[PDB]
């Protein structure tokens, strides 16, 4: 069959920059099976490139597609805010499967900003319940990979949290997760210490927000 | 108006099945292909199969989903269907129809062309068994471990609530600068949660009341949380 | 001289001005009489490329037999995408005739005379032709009947083998009769047709035999239609203007590749109500025609599907397609194309 595969993960570039994303297919394809879409939340993909270098009516013109038949590149000429979004590559017709690339997030440069890293432990009111809740917020940071590693009593902790990101702010172009670690209320009294490890491109260190039960 | 109309979201048991329909209007329904594409959250789209409309109304599905999903196609109402069976809770995502000439006839001007250029507006599919259930709203606290030079973090957690969608606001809206209201995970349980945080000032901690505002529509539920220093 | 380009055909026939036969009646008027002095001329040491899959000689003969079936063959009752139309609908004489293509001042067509021609890539012996040969416009499913016959071995056709939503078209070398029958009087619409067995699963096991040259020699297998209308789940045709459709299980035999001597009874019904094979809806018509209804056919070639996934396994699956007429003209018209002088 074919395997897409796209690179980079996340483009960051100012808007006004031009864009060249890659989409590599494994065995190749012919050049008319070859799609781009554009994707944004809320909404359905929209097909930007069809046939490697084609335009559907009513897409602007600086979207523009490449392709040899095993490598293939999307060009945005000038990037408009509207053009900061999710892009994928597409095996439109050499299937089947019609498989989508894994996508390649095109977000806003900045200078690199450091989380503001805030831990919160579980109220009274969720302990009472039997389900300790602990949150770790990592405020306005930039880029966008950041690590969060939970330790309870020196414990790390793996297959018990669950992250949360908002979307690119489109002020300060910074993004914000949250992390949250559930624990029974049994598990939470037995242990003493909760930190939030956090790593990231704007700490020289990974910082640690901890708490004693 | 090249148009294609999906049946609204529904909300299936594991083990269930669900069947969605796609009207098409604006356009010649025997001239284009349909296919079906599904986008869960924080996944890329995959392709779930095509139906050969215009030749016969076989279709051709994707290898992971052989034997639980069927398509169909009806020219009269202009309507293509999709049938998916013994739902899990990873079917969980919004179904998409879209058109395609898929190379079958050499449209003027683009050729024996492929692409789904015009899509429903999607069909989301909840897979749970949880039944509709108000949210239990926990504060999360400011303090010394939330404070740092100036600012201050506080909010809430919306926690075990069902089906999406809650809405969270700040002092009945009159507090938007610095809140970030964080997607909601479907937790194992079949229940959402997300919180919602937002930067105060630090010196304001002691003067200003700060109540998170959460409305839950399907349950009807409606619960202010004042947010103390803990 | 000359290069590839496209523009309207014009087509020629044989066709009798006093025919009551409705292929006739539209040819009459559609087409002009035909060349009686055929004139072919070899090019000497030229090589061509021919896309019988890019062919836009076949778009325009799709074209032709939807004129042609929207005059003959109008039904009680059209249904197509929220307009129901009710109409008279006669029964009528229906024996396809042949059709020349023909190229306008200009223009000319380029065949190629490659026996083991397949339909893509290019052409060592070609010849330069104003029509091509007298094609009839016969609309079928699963098998391609009335034909022409490869020259040499059977050939596969195929804009791309490697791609499963490729229609596959098997060209025989040697036509297989197929005699189909509503006998005269239960049940007016069951029919049957009858095809020689030993014939048949001779030229099957040759056409398995040649897919297996093009995948490395693995287990070819048959199977029946996944879904879809009747008109592609059953080897469909019309025969005296009445729509049949036929079950080809037994077709497909695997096990006969050993009680495969016999004669071959393919279980058929006569519908009122079909799919319109230009796709555009339903369309019912009058019961079927007293008396014995009988068509006996040659089967010149296989439309075929192939299953994807085959990549680690050691076998290759095999179903037939497929509801795409225009497979129907490509069977005929893969060794002409168009070019402007
Ligand atoms: C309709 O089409 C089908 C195909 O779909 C035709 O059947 C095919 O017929 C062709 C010949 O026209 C056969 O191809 C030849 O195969 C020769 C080797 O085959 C041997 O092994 C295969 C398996 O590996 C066996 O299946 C064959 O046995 C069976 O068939 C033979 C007769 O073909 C019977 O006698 C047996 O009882 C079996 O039934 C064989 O054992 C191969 O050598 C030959 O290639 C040479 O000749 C060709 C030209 O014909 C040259 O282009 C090529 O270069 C070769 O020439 C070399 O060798 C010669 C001397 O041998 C030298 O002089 C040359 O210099 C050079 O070195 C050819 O490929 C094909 O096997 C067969 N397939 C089937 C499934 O039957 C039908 O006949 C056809 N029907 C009609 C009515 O048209
Ligand atoms: C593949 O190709 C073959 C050969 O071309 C086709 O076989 C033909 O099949 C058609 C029927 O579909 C046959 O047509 C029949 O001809 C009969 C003979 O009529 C002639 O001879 C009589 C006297 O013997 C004359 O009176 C008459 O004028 C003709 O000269 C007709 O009797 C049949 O018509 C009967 O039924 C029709 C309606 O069903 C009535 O309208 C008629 O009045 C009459 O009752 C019929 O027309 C034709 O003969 C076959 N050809 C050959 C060479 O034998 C296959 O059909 C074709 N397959 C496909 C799928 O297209
Ligand atoms: C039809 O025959 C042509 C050759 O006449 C085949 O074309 C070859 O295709 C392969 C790739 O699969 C190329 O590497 C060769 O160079 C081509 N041969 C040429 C140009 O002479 C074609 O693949 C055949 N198709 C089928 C379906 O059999
Ligand atoms: C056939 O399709 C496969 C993938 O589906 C592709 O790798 C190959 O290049 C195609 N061949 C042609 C001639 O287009
Ligand atoms: C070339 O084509 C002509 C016309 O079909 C044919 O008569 C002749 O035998 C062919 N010759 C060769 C060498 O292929
Ligand atoms: C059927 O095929 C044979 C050759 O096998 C041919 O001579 C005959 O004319 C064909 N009949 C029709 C009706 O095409
Ligand atoms: C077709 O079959 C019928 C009997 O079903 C028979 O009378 C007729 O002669 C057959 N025709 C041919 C050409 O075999
Ligand atoms: C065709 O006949 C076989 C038995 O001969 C049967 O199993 C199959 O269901 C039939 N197909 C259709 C589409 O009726
Ligand atoms: C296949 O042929 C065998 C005899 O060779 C027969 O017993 C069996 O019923 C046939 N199967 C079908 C589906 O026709």
């Amino acid at each position: 069959e074919i395997v897409l595969t796209q690179s980079p993960g996340i483009l960051s570039l100012a808007p006004g920059e031009r864009a060249s994303l890659s989409c590599r297919a494994s065995y190749g394809l012919d050049t008319s099976h070859l799609a781009w879409f554009q994707h944004k939340p809320g909404r359905p993909p929209r097909l930007l490139i069809y046939g490697t270098s084609s335009r559907p009516p009513g897409v602007p013109d600086r979207f523009r597609g490449s392709g040899s038949g095993t490598d293939f590149t999307l060009t945005i000429t000038k990037l408009e805010p509207e053009d900061f979004a999710v892009y994928y590559c597409q095996n439109s017709g050499g299937g089947t499967p019609l498989i989508f690339g894994p996508g390649t997030k095109v977000d806003i440069k900045r200078t690199v900003a450091a989380p503001s890293v805030f831990i919160f432990p579980p109220s009274d009111e969720q302990l009472k319940s039997g389900t300790a809740s602990v949150v770790c917020l990592l405020n306005n940071f930039y880029p966008r990979e950041a690590k969060v590693q939970w330790k309870v009593d020196n414990a790390l902790q793996s297959g018990n949290s669950q992250e949360s990101v908002t979307e690119q702010d489109s002020k300060d172009s910074t993004y914000s997760l949250s992390s949250t670690l559930t624990l029974s209320k049994a598990d939470y009294e037995k242990h003493k210490v909760y930190a939030c490890e956090v790593t990231h491109q704007g700490l020289s260190s990974p910082v640690t927000k901890s708490f004693n039960r | 108006q090249v148009r294609l109309v999906q049946s609204g979201g529904q909300v299936r048991k594991p083990g269930a099945s669900v069947t969605i329909s796609c009207e098409a209007d604006g356009y010649e329904f025997p001239d284009y292909y349909i296919h079906w594409v599904r986008l869960a959250r924080g996944r890329g789209p995959e392709w779930l199969g095509l139906i050969k409309v215009g030749h016969g109304g076989g279709a051709m599905y994707a290898p992971s989903l052989q034997g639980r999903i069927s398509m169909s196609r009806d020219i009269h109402t202009t309507t293509a269907y999709m049938t998916l069976q013994r739902l899990t809770h990873d079917d969980t995502a919004t179904y998409y129809c879209s058109r395609d000439n898929f190379g079958t006839r050499p449209v003027p001007g683009r050729g024996y062309y492929y692409g789904m250029d015009v899509w429903g507006q999607g069909t989301a599919i909840i897979v749970s068994s949880a039944s509709t259930k108000g949210p239990s709203v926990f504060p999360l606290a400011p303090s010394s471990k939330s404070t740092s030079g100036g600012t201050a973090a506080l909010g809430c957690l919306v926690k075990d609530y069902f089906p999406e969608p809650v809405t969270v606001s700040w002092n009945s809206g009159a507090l938007t600068s610095g809140v970030h209201t964080f997607p909601a995970v479907l937790q194992s349980s079949g229940l959402y949660s997300l919180s919602s945080v937002v930067t105060v000032p630090s010196s304001s901690l002691g003067t200003q009341t700060y109540i998170c505002n959460v409305n839950h529509k399907p349950s009807n539920t409606k619960v202010d949380k004042r947010v103390e220093p803990k | 001289v000359w290069k590839d380009a496209d523009t309207t055909l014009f087509c020629a026939s044989d066709a009798k001005a006093h025919e009551t036969e409705c292929h006739n009646v539209w040819a009459t008027h559609a087409c002009v009489p035909t060349d009686p002095n055929p004139q072919e001329i070899h090019l000497e040491n030229v090589t061509e490329n021919f896309n019988m899959w890019k062919n836009n000689m076949v778009e325009q003969m799709q074209e032709d037999v939807i004129s042609l079936w929207d005059q003959c063959l109008q039904p009680c009752v059209k249904l197509t995408g929220g307009s129901v139309i009710k109409q008279a609908c006669p029964k009528i004489s229906f024996d396809p005739i042949p059709i020349h293509y023909c190229t306008p001042a200009g223009y000319v067509i380029l065949k190629c005379n490659d026996k083991n021609f397949n339909g893509t890539g290019p052409c060592k012996n070609v010849s330069s032709v104003q029509c091509t040969h007298g094609i009839k416009p016969v609309v079928s499913t699963q098998l391609l009947l009335n034909g022409s016959l490869a020259e040499e071995e059977i050939i596969i056709r195929s804009e791309n083998l490697t791609n499963n939503a490729k229609t596959i078209i098997v060209h025989l070398n040697k036509s297989v009769e197929i005699n189909c029958t509503r006998p005269s009087n239960g049940d007016i619409r069951k029919a049957y047709c009858e095809i020689n067995g030993t014939k048949w699963n001779k030229v099957l096991k040759q056409v398995t035999e040649k897919l297996k040259e093009h995948f490395n020699n693995k287990t070819i297998i048959f199977q029946p239609p996944s879904g879809g209308d009747l008109e592609i789940t059953m080897h469909h045709f019309n025969c005296r203007g009445e729509f049949f459709y036929c079950n080809t299980t037994q077709l497909f035999n695997n096990t006969c590749i050993k009680g495969c001597n016999g004669t071959i009874t393919l279980p058929c019904k006569i519908k009122q109500i079909i799919n319109m094979w230009q796709g555009t809806g339903q369309a019912m018509y009058a019961p079927p025609i007293d008396g014995k209804i009988n068509c006996v056919s040659n089967i010149t070639g296989i439309l075929l599907t192939r299953d994807g996934g085959a990549n680690n396994t050691s076998n290759e699956t095999f179903r037939p397609g497929g509801g795409n007429i225009k497979d129907n003209w490509r069977s005929e018209l893969y060794k002409y194309k168009v070019v402007q002088i």
